[PDB]
């Protein structure tokens, strides 16, 4: 199917505390597979995912200079936009970007993206055409009007249709026994009364991948979204995800509801029901 | 400026079975600025070896991070993670549970 | 593989 790799830049001031601390992470769809941080001691790009320890040291001091590169930037521009808010100096701030490209089930480049953020809000980004930029903001357009003028666009349109699908396409052979595969959702269903008079029928998806997930009840085969409690899909810790919906149903209504589930690893999605 | 508050969840990487080694987990996410304390505790009391995921996030900009430690669980000690952000006036305490 | 940033904002 479709794929994606993406870059995460994340930069937090620390005045009076030393410079910024600056955290790096790289993703192949769902898996991260590289890390940088500023106050780990090895100050180098670090493997995360088994299949890219493969690469050799030409791979990882290229991108532990590019890494560091990319750190640089960030301490620049943390100075840069204080300066542009007029903010003052005794203040903990952070830069966050974002870059990578999709491809699609045939491999081919698909979109591309190239995206700042000032404390937690957009500051610039590249338009989906790789030719333009949307500015956030009065400071932003200053940026813009930079960038313009620099011709940052063309550089990032050139990596973002080039390079970075043909390192994506790359990673996705080399690991192709962890990227290429989908983990199907385990299920069970869990019942518990909560009084003489309700029980919770919960519904579990765990240890898949990717971590795309559609988990819903029905009731009577009508949808039960607003009455049901879904958690947000969590990771596991060892590569897989992990999500569960409940239904507090009134007992002896438990045939009425039934679990559906859809995921990439079934053969078909799961209908599932308690007794 | 803009603070948004950590959704947390703590749970079991496998289905917990007394006895058996497991991974302990809280995660953290949803939250900005990203300077979060996170502590995993056992009968109250603050656990040694938690590590935790490299720091990224979401579409939105909200940050996320799984802190995680070895653990076998029995029918009798108590797990709960304990969570200080800027958006919380006191700690957040979740208690574990085996059917969250 | 990481893009060759140049540019600041």
């Amino acid at each position: 199917g479709s794929h994606s790799m993406r870059y995460f830049f994340t930069s937090v001031s620390r005045p009076g505390r030393g410079e910024p601390r600056f955290i790096a992470v790289g993703y192949v769809d769902d898996t991260q597979f590289v890390r940088f941080d500023s106050d780990a001691a090895s100050q180098r790009m670090e493997p995360r995912a088994p299949w890219i320890e493969q690469e050799g040291p030409e791979y990882w001091d290229g991108e532990t200079r590019k890494v560091k590169a990319h750190s640089q930037t960030h301490r620049v521009d943390l100075g840069t936009l204080r300066g542009y808010y007029n903010q003052s100096e005794a203040g903990s701030h952070t830069v966050q970007r974002m870059y990578g490209c999709d491809v699609g089930s045939d491999w081919r480049f698909l979109r591309g993206y190239h995206q700042y953020a000032y404390d937690g809000k957009d500051y610039i980004a590249l338009k989906e055409d790789l030719r333009s930029w949307t500015a956030a903001d009065m400071a932003a357009q200053t940026t813009k009007h930079k960038w313009e003028a620099a011709h940052v666009a063309e550089q990032l349109r050139a990596y973002l249709e080039g390079t970075c699908v043909e390192w994506l396409r790359r990673y996705l052979e080399n690991g192709k026994e962890t990227l290429q595969r989908t983990d199907a959702p385990k299920t069970h269903m869990t019942h518990h009364a909560v009084s003489d008079h309700e029980a919770t029928l919960r519904c579990w998806a765990l240890s898949f991948y990717p971590a795309e997930i559609t988990l819903t009840w029905q009731r009577d085969g009508e949808d039960q979204t607003q009455d049901t409690e879904l958690v947000e899909t969590r990771p596991a810790g060892d590569g897989t995800f992990q999500k569960w919906a409940a239904v507090v149903v009134p007992s002896g209504q438990e045939q009425r509801y039934t679990c559906h589930v859809q995921h990439e690893g079934l053969p078909k999605p799961l209908t599932l029901r308690w007794e | 400026m803009i603070q948004r508050t950590p959704k947390i969840q703590v749970y079991s990487r496998h289905p917990a079975e007394n006895g058996k080694s497991n991974f302990l987990n809280c995660y953290v996410s949803g939250f900005h600025p990203s300077d979060i304390e996170v502590d995993l505790l056992k009968n109250g009391e603050r656990i040694e070896k938690v590590e935790h995921s490299d720091l990224s996030f979401s579409k939105d900009w909200s940050f996320y991070l799984l802190y995680y430690t070895e653990f076998t669980p029995t029918e009798k000690d108590e797990y709960a993670c304990r969570v200080n952000h800027v958006t919380l006036s006191q700690p957040k305490i979740v208690k574990w549970d085996r059917d969250m | 593989s990481l893009f060759n940033t140049v540019a600041t904002l």
